[PDB]
């Protein structure tokens, strides 16, 4: 398991928690609820905002510790905005489920997270044979 | 012949309870969740 968090601001469209321990540690969600007009038909969409901090100073220094080596603090974000219409949720899912795969074979095993991009990965879509 | 008249107490160290004694429902209620607005102090506090 980890540490839970819980909401410190709550709002209809706003919930953000961080972590009473490290209040640095936050995840943000905002929703955005709007009516879309297309072709003869009236559509319910919806944007969903999610934003992940943790605050963090990275990088020791070859392999010593000490005390004086208190470095600078930085920052690590991820933002991940999803858009659809409310109705298909149901496949909005899965392609969200394919975007996770389709961003770990990227970067949670390749060396996207460098700066290098591999032109023969492995990528896939939604729909399946 | 007897005329005369009394008042008593109802001695509530004895009686006197037997109510709904309205500390509870209430103190098992929000008090909780209410105290918890120190995440709002804190806001606040960190601001001032």
């Amino acid at each position: 398991a980890n540490k839970p968090m819980q909401p410190i601001t709550s709002t209809a469209n706003k919930i953000v928690w961080s972590d009473p321990t490290r209040l640095s540690t936050t995840f943000s969600a905002s929703l955005l609820r709007q009516r879309v007009k297309v072709g003869i038909a009236e559509l319910n969409n919806v944007s969903g905002q999610y934003v992940s901090v943790y605050k963090r100073p990275a990088p020791k220094p070859e392999g010593c510790a000490d005390a004086c080596v208190i470095m600078p603090n930085e920052n690590q974000s991820i933002r991940t905005v999803i858009s659809g219409s409310a109705e298909n949720l149901a496949t909005l899912k899965a392609e969200w489920e394919t975007h996770k795969r389709n961003v770990d074979t990227l970067f949670a095993s390749g060396n996207a997270g460098l700066g290098f991009l591999d032109p023969t990965a492995a990528i896939v879509s939604s729909d399946t044979t | 012949d007897i005329n005369f008249y009394t008042r008593q107490v109802i001695d509530p160290r004895l009686c006197g309870g037997l109510a709904f004694s309205p500390k509870l429902n209430l103190f098992r209620y929000l008090d909780a969740m209410s105290l918890s607005w120190n995440r709002s102090r804190l806001k606040i506090s960190r601001a001032t």
